[PDB]
């Protein structure tokens, strides 16, 4: 009860008649509410995974992202989906985390070798053709899709290579003709015997199995180079209540209070505005403008 | 041939509002009373981009139509191309090899490399001109505003238009010209082609402290230097 | 300790958890692992749907790198404010003045 405390504040069991200050009265806030703009320059991804065009194991392409918003959320609504192993980030702290841009590798695997791309793996096409580093930041997506994209006079189209002599280094290509040398033996120009050149192709079928199937793999990956960054991912709900004390957080600027209409005519280029002495007074809505 | 600007090159550098107060900035802006270099349009030399430059020009006619950035002319390093149009602007900066004289509006005087930003947006263009460029936290800034009408007396604060998340180096700056029906080589010369009789300005920003006296309405109405 | 735990083909006793439904308040111990999800679907979606188990297998071998090799770590907690206490070094006492 308030005597007591005036008791507590003064250190003494008697008090004598007079006013004293014991404490301050602040009202605590009941809700809390954050606010973003929209979602207007959504990522364009829907050219990645739900295109019917697709490339070669050797002949992959590289689509880079520059500036939007992100959505991982919804993409899980593909029916093939089985595989997301990510690596070094957890799936679901992704959708906060910030960052500079995205590369995509869009390509086709063979469905018994997608265990071979993976951080400290061996095989055949991990060592020779393509490889992650061990610093990769990002995930596979893999899928079948085989009702859609075969038929049964012979999907070839999408070829592949089996091996060479040398090592490439992942981030680069190549489209080189190269004669295989065994030895001692010179080149001649021409296939035949111990000339084995690498242009191979796949055996899709519709029924080629269940484990041995086509996984349309791709591998998205996220470079950060100490940049401000440009990617944002998919941002928190926006709610938004008046007139009462609730904790406010308008792109930053958290704090507690509340919210009032008002009458002056701001400029539109003014985000939040700030009065006397450095607090702030008026913060426009992100949203409703 | 030399002019002094009175009372130009004051921007908004904190983009709060602010109501009938009077705030002391420490910042970077064009001081009072100083010289601009002057030039006339009726060939154009390389200027340094030292810390930032407000621009300034007063036209009838749309001559100038963009600007190029670049610690470098060459394609070793990363450039930036901004050119305005009838409809947009496209604001590119991708390491093109560009020439000993700026194009004049051939449509292309740019060739292929890795190619990695692209902007679309609003139109950024007697009628006055001006135009306010900074580097310094790798954020480009771009203060406009435009004033119907050598300078003029009147104050005019300038408002930001956009601002993009390129950290390039910028070190160098040239700036565009276009004229009706020209061809131009790899190799050019001196002579040019005929336009309208304009003039633009290029100034200096230099860190000075800036007491700014806010409206009722947050436009800023007066300015002034501290060390003037 | 590279000689001591790590196996070949092997070394899967071990445990450790790559999720939590909230931070754990500090000295605490939890046994019991049911399967977690996002809510809106049930649990036994260990095969990629959105669920994962939390007690994975590691089960590296010594060809790693110094950043994934195991270190048995022990730490020593102590509170040093004033109350009877019993556990110190072995210097001697001296006798009362
Ligand atoms: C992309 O695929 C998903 C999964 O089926 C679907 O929900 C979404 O509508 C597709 N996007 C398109 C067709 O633009
Ligand atoms: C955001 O979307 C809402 C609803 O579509 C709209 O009323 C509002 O004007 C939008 N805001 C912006 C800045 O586009
Ligand atoms: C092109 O630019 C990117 C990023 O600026 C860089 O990673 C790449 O090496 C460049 N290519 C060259 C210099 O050939
Ligand atoms: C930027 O350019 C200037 C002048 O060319 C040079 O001194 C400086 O080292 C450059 N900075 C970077 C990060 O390249
Ligand atoms: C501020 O704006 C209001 C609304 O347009 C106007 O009535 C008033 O005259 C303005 N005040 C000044 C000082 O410009
Ligand atoms: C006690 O159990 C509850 C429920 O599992 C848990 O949230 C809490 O952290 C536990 N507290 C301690 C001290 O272990």
């Amino acid at each position: 009860d308030p005597l007591s405390e005036t008791k507590c504040t003064l250190k003494s069991f008697t008090v004598e008649k007079g006013i004293y200050q014991t404490s301050n009265f602040r009202v605590q806030p009941t809700e809390s509410i954050v606010r973003f703009p929209n979602i207007t320059n959504l990522c364009p991804f829907d050219e990645v995974f739900n295109a019917t065009r697709f490339a070669s194991v050797y002949a992959w392409n590289r689509k880079r992202i520059s500036n939007c918003v992100a959505d991982y959320s919804v993409l899980y609504n593909l029916a093939p989906f089985f595989t997301f192993k990510c690596y070094g980030v957890s799936p679901t702290k992704l959708n906060d985390l910030c960052f500079t841009n995205v590369y995509a590798d869009s390509f086709v695997i063979r469905g018994d070798e997608v265990r071979q791309i993976a951080p400290g793996q061996t095989g055949n096409i991990a060592d020779y053709n393509y490889k992650l580093p061990d610093d990769f930041t990002g995930c596979v997506i893999a899928w079948n899709s085989n009702k859609l994209d075969s038929k049964v006079s012979g999907n070839y189209n999408y070829l592949y290579r089996l091996f060479r002599k040398s090592n490439l280094k992942p981030f680069e290509r190549d489209i080189s003709t190269e004669i295989y040398q065994a030895g001692n033996k010179p080149c001649n120009g021409v296939a035949g015997f111990n000339c084995y050149f690498p242009l191979r192709s796949y055996s899709f079928r519709p029924t080629y199995g269940v484990g041995h199937q086509p996984y349309r793999v791709v591998v998205l990956s996220f470079e950060l180079l100490h940049a401000p960054a440009t990617v944002c991912g998919p941002k928190k709900s926006t709610n938004l209540v008046k007139n009462k004390c609730v904790n406010f957080n308008f792109n930053g600027l958290k704090g507690t209070g509340v919210l009032t209409e008002s009458n002056k005519k701001f400029l539109p280029f003014q985000q939040f505005g700030r009065d006397i002495a450095d607090t702030t007074d008026a913060v426009r809505d992100p949203q409703t403008l | 041939a030399y002019t002094n600007s009175f009372t130009r090159g004051v921007y908004y550098p904190d983009k709060v509002f602010r109501s009938s107060v009077l705030h002391s900035t420490q910042d970077l802006f064009l001081p009072f009373f100083s010289n601009v270099t002057w030039f006339h349009v009726i060939d154009n030399p390389v200027l340094p981009f030292n810390d930032g430059v407000y621009f300034a020009s007063i036209e009838k006619s749309n001559i100038i139509r963009g600007w190029i950035f670049g610690t470098t002319l060459d394609s070793k390093t990363q450039s930036l191309l901004i050119v305005n149009n009838a409809t947009n602007v496209v604001i590119k900066v991708c390491e093109f090899q560009f020439c000993n004289d700026p194009f004049l509006d051939f449509r292309v005087y740019s060739s292929a490399n890795n190619c990695t930003f692209e902007y679309v947006s609003q139109p950024f263009l007697k009628n006055l001109r001006e135009f306010v460029f900074k580097n310094i936290d790798g954020y480009f800034k771009i203060y406009s505003k435009h004033t119907p009408i050598d300078l003029p007396q009147g104050f005019s604060a300038l408002e930001p238009l956009v601002d993009l998340p390129i950290g390039i180096n910028i070190t160098r700056f040239q700036t565009l010209l276009a004229l009706h029906r020209s061809y131009l080589t790899p190799g050019d010369s001196s002579s040019g082609w005929t336009a309208g009789a304009a003039a633009y300005y290029v100034g200096y920003l230099q860190p000075r402290t800036f007491l700014l006296k806010y409206n009722e309405n947050g436009t800023i109405t007066d300015a002034v230097d501290c060390a003037l």
